[PDB]
């Protein structure tokens, strides 16, 4: 009646799109990965795909993830993790947001910046509150750059 | 399995959650186990001290 997510088989299915260190190679690969992420509802699948984004360092690949709808998707995961009070996934999501080269136009798309600002003030987790505080200060500097 | 948390080093019984399938004891073990599998997957694609496992 169910099937536990196998994170090893998830990475194995993406063998051709990733390097030996788990980084997305091209902008064509990040489009197919985003299509899989949009259908990922189990926590194991989401946490595994977030590790792939965190390991990817090419800015042109990270910007493509934002353009195809990855910033809207992370907002939906952030909203669900905040409602269900999933601290470990909230931590990993905010680490991904800090890893992504977000611009001012990206931050104006949804209420992610608002939810992160609220976490920096009222979160009872010490590491999540500190990460949200550093994330807000970084976004304050991005707005101040123009 | 369903007898213990699938994360290596955790012997706790799994709990029921709509976010997995009765094989994790907590949210932290989900993130830690996925990180363990990711690192082992990277190690399996890098240089090895033996040809076959
Ligand atoms: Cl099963
Ligand atoms: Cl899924
Ligand atoms: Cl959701
Ligand atoms: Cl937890
Ligand atoms: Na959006
Ligand atoms: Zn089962
Ligand atoms: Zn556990």
């Amino acid at each position: 009646g169910h099937m536990p997510i196998d994170p090893k088989e998830l990475l194995k299915g993406l063998d051709s799109f990733l390097t030996r260190d788990g980084e997305v190679k091209s902008v064509d690969g990040i489009a197919k990965i985003f299509s899989l992420m949009k259908e990922a509802r189990k926590m194991v699948s989401r946490s595994t795909y977030l590790n792939i984004i965190l390991q990817t360092r090419a800015p042109e690949v990270l910007v493509k993830f934002i353009d195809v709808g990855g910033y809207k998707l992370l907002n939906s995961w952030l909203t669900y993790s905040k409602t269900t009070n999933n601290i470990p996934l909230l931590q990993q999501i905010l680490l991904t947001l800090q890893h992504l080269p977000l611009t001012v136009d990206h931050l104006k798309q949804n209420n992610t910046a608002k939810l992160v600002k609220q976490l920096s003030k009222s979160s009872e987790d010490e590491e999540l509150r500190k990460l949200a505080s550093v994330l807000v200060s970084d976004w304050m500097a991005v707005i101040r750059s123009q | 399995g369903h007898m213990r948390c699938v994360r290596s080093g955790c012997e706790n019984p799994p709990i029921v959650s709509k976010d997995w399938d009765n094989e994790y004891c907590s949210n932290e073990c989900v993130v830690k186990h996925s990180r363990d599998v990711f690192l082992a997957w990277v190690a399996s694609r890098n240089s090895n001290t033996v040809v076959f496992v």
